[PDB]
């Protein structure tokens, strides 16, 4: 039931993000509601995380593969639904496999940006 | 007050979301 | 996420004298004439300047000492060392004058004494004066003095040249 | 298309009703479009209408809380949707009853229900909650 | 003047003042002084029905002040 | 064929929506071209007002010990199509919620945006009709209100957009502490060695009444409102043009 | 004449009518000027006014037909046009027959409203 149930809103949430993406390209993102907004920054963070490295594509993508359990998969984006990784980096879940492979890209994302804080900090 | 007299798989994402967390504070601050 | 006061983008600060320091001798006032964040003077060199603040009028020369004025509705007169003078007239605001050479006058409305009509100012006192008489109360007849009081300050101003 | 107005307070409502996984007997399908139709369901939250209709259905909070006056009108006699479909619902013989029964269930749901509903703050009885209410569009 | 005692606030005096200045200003310059002098503000709430209710708590026409 | 109009009428749509936006973009650039003459006039009349409440305060120790209403006066545009200005003061708004926090936002949009997402804390809103000059009287009417909100408040900020070049909008911020605590530290300022650039200034306002004080506050306190509201507009114009001109481009790539 | 005049009325109404309906959905209903709103309100009642329950379609609609006189039809759009019912409500014009009727829906809008004024008033 709950491999049903987060499909099903992950599904929910892409679609709105589509019919939202005409207004985004004519427009701009910034002439939404601000829950649509939230709405976009979930779904680009959904469409990020889809993406995974394969282990036959090592030549092409550059970066060792991963295998994800389902009970992972189901974990993973059942959170991320509720809000709980708001405050992570959207590019944290681009081509990466589970949860705390997100979290760990993210905490060295998060590494790098404090040292060039402490670089540009210094420089006064 | 009654309650009082008779009466990790899952930690490891927390400790690791606490410390991205931190890490985004701290940047924030200095 | 500190945000920046929005003074910090303005590069003219005031510049305060320490009071142990010796004096100059200046033979020209900085002024800065200021209607509704609009400077129609900018940090100019002038001999003198006269403006009427509500005990009275003063004659602010170089070196006057540091002092805040409340301006009332009255001309003010600006006499450069040429031998010049340019006549405004203001409606209300603040001169604040400093002892190392410059007067900031910040007015809500700096007129040229040009451009005001003698004729419209007189007809307004008449239709005034008779909208004090039909003024219902207390609140309303103070505002309508208010208005008789600028009229009158303008058609005498006028009137004196 | 183009402000809680009665027709949009409704019309939400009566969208949320029309999801389904398996045909509706006529009896419960009726009852519960008169409901939202008379506005019954206006201090209902849209997420707990499949919730409500479930409860009205499946269950009879007036017998549950010993409030229930009715002779005949309940919803578990399930032999009434032929009375219904002769004599409609807009008719002095069950109108009276069906009003009545809709108005103990309302409260009764509003006050014991809704409010518990709107309360919790716990991951683990929010995520209990998400699954109820998903589980009850697939039930009713 | 008198109008402290009323209550009326040094800023209502002002605006008073300064249409009163551009008044007596020639009918030729008037136009652009008195774009300066022309209240255009009001103080607007969302009513419950998604209407505008306009707060009284400020006057904006210096013959109401 | 039907399909082949499909697109037909498509393209129509997208011809029209060019030809007004572009028409948009006329009608901000007069706007833009008339309202550039303050970058000129602009700097000079807040000097003193730099004395009054010029002070680089932490951003903790004011907002921590607040017994007393903190009222924010953000300053919004009417229309959208602005750009991202709203959504940062949003975001500087959110910085900053307290359990004191009351708003006067000004502008529709943060009325909208805020009266949804702060019901209670927001009171009501300013609105001007950009038909006239913004005005003195524009701005008495912000703090008039603003007072009225809350009386009894520890401080008004006024958060709006500083217009720095054609292509640079920064988010700017005018503290003005209310009467109570001003002449508190304007005491201080007086008396003691602290505050030397003040000193001369706070014993200029001493030595005179009581009332010319709280005109002095007030006056000061409607310029910097003013130079906020002008600010504001000259960048909502530019931030315009900018942003319809990546309107026109997305409507040209379609 | 009256005839072929109040037609082209009518038909260089809608036309505008959408011409501006294009300006109403890039810029808002706010940016259009005075006279376009008029003609926006006013066209806006000639589409609604336009509608008409048949007497054949009385299950489709669920309400009882209406047969408008040729001079009735000629007259209600007449005064439409120069902006005698202006201050009438759109929807009373929405399937309808001639004025007459569209006169007696208001007045029954008028009525339902005040009593859900009252409802409201008594809360
Ligand atoms: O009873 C009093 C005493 C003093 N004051 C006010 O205190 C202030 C003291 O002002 P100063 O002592 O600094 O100078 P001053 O007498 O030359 O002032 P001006 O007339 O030139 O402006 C002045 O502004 C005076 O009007 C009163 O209003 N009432």
């Amino acid at each position: 039931v709950d491999h049903y149930n987060v499909a099903q809103d992950v599904v929910q949430m892409l679609t709105k993000y589509r019919e939202l993406q005409d207004i985004i390209a004519v427009l701009g993102i910034d002439e939404l509601s601000e829950e649509d907004k939230l709405i976009v920054d979930r779904a680009r963070k959904l469409v990020k995380f889809l993406s995974q490295p394969f282990q036959v594509a090592e030549v092409f993508t550059g970066m060792t593969g991963h295998y994800v359990q389902l009970d992972d998969t189901i974990d993973s984006f059942s959170g991320l639904l509720m809000g709980t990784y708001d405050q992570v980096p959207e590019m944290a879940f681009y081509m990466v496999g589970g949860i705390n492979s997100v979290l760990e890209k993210a905490k060295k994302m998060a590494e790098e940006a404090a040292e060039l804080e402490k670089m540009r900090r210094a420089r006064v | 007050e009654a309650a009082e007299r008779n009466p990790t798989g899952d930690n490891a994402r927390d400790r690791l979301l606490k410390e991205v967390l931190a890490l985004q504070a701290r940047i924030n601050q200095r | 996420h500190d945000l920046p006061e929005g003074f910090e983008f303005m590069e003219h600060k005031v510049v305060n004298k320490d009071i142990h320091a010796p004096h100059e001798n200046l033979e020209t006032l900085r002024l800065t004439l200021t209607r509704q964040d609009e400077f129609l003077l900018r940090e100019e060199p002038v001999k003198c300047v006269t403006v009427t603040g509500t005990n009275g009028e003063y004659g602010i020369y170089p070196g006057h000492a540091y002092k805040i004025v409340q301006l009332n509705p009255s001309p003010l007169t600006v006499e450069y060392t040429d031998g010049t003078t340019k006549k405004y007239f203001v409606s209300g605001g603040f001169a604040h004058i400093n002892n190392e050479g410059s007067c900031d006058v910040n007015t809500v409305e700096c007129t040229l004494l040009d451009d005001l009509d003698l004729a419209i100012a007189e007809k307004e006192l008449a239709a005034q004066q008779a909208a004090l008489g039909s003024a219902k109360d207390d609140k309303a007849k103070s505002v309508v003095e208010i208005r008789i009081s600028v009229i009158e300050a303008v058609i005498a101003a006028l009137k004196h040249h | 298309a183009d402000v809680q107005t009665i027709p949009m307070i409704r019309g939400a409502r009566f969208v949320a009703l029309f999801n389904q996984k398996q045909p509706s007997y006529f009896m419960n399908a009726i009852v519960s479009l008169y409901a939202c139709l008379n506005g019954y369901l206006d201090d209902v939250k849209v997420q707990y209408v499949k919730f409500y209709e479930y409860l009205l259905v499946h269950r009879d909070l007036g017998i549950m809380y010993g409030t229930a006056k009715n002779k005949f009108f309940y919803m578990y006699v399930q032999e009434l949707n032929y009375l219904i479909r002769f004599f409609t619902l807009n008719s002095p013989i069950l109108h009276g009853e069906l009003e009545e029964m809709l108005k103990q269930h309302t409260h009764l749901f509003l006050q014991h229900y809704q409010s518990k509903m709107n309360a919790i703050k716990s991951e683990k009885d929010v995520k209990a909650l998400k699954n109820l209410l998903y589980s009850c569009k697939r039930a009713v | 003047s008198s109008w402290r005692d009323h209550g009326i606030s040094y800023l209502k005096y002002l605006n008073v003042c300064t249409e009163t200045l551009h008044s007596t200003v020639k009918e030729s310059r008037r136009a652009k002084y008195e774009r300066w002098s022309k209240p255009c503000y009001t103080a607007q709430r969302p009513d419950g029905a998604g209407g505008q209710e306009t707060i009284d708590k400020v006057p904006i026409h210096t013959k109401d002040y | 064929s039907g399909k082949l109009r499909l697109y037909k009428e498509k393209l129509e749509g997208y011809n029209r929506f060019y030809s007004i936006v572009k028409t948009i973009k006329m009608v901000t650039l007069a706007k833009y071209r008339a309202a550039q003459g303050r970058i000129r006039t602009r700097d000079f009349s807040l000097r003193y007002t730099e004395l009054a409440f010029s002070k680089p305060q932490a951003s903790r120790d004011a907002v921590v010990a607040a017994k007393n209403a903190l009222v924010y006066i953000p300053i919004t545009t009417n229309r959208g199509s602005c750009g991202a200005l709203n959504s940062n003061i949003v975001r500087c708004i959110d910085s900053v919620v307290s359990s004191k926090m009351v708003l006067m936002p000004v502008g529709k949009r943060g009325i909208d945006s805020f009266s949804k997402l702060y019901p209670d804390e927001f009171r009501y809103g300013i609105i001007n009709d950009m038909k006239e000059s913004m005005h003195f009287g524009y701005a008495t009417f912000v703090i008039e209100n603003a007072y009225e909100v809350s009386k009894d408040a520890d401080r008004y900020q006024v958060i709006f957009n500083r217009f720095v070049s054609a292509g640079v909008q920064r988010n700017a911020v005018y503290n003005i502490p209310s009467y109570e605590k001003w002449k508190e530290d304007l005491a201080d300022a007086a008396s003691s060695d602290n505050q030397k650039n003040r000193y001369l200034f706070a014993n200029a306002l001493q030595n005179e009444e009581e009332q010319l004080i709280r005109d002095f506050f007030d006056f000061h306190a409607a310029l910097a409102v003013l130079n906020a509201v002008g600010e504001n507009e000259l960048s909502e114009q530019a931030a315009r043009l900018v942003a319809v001109e990546g309107q026109l481009t997305n409507i040209s790539s379609l």
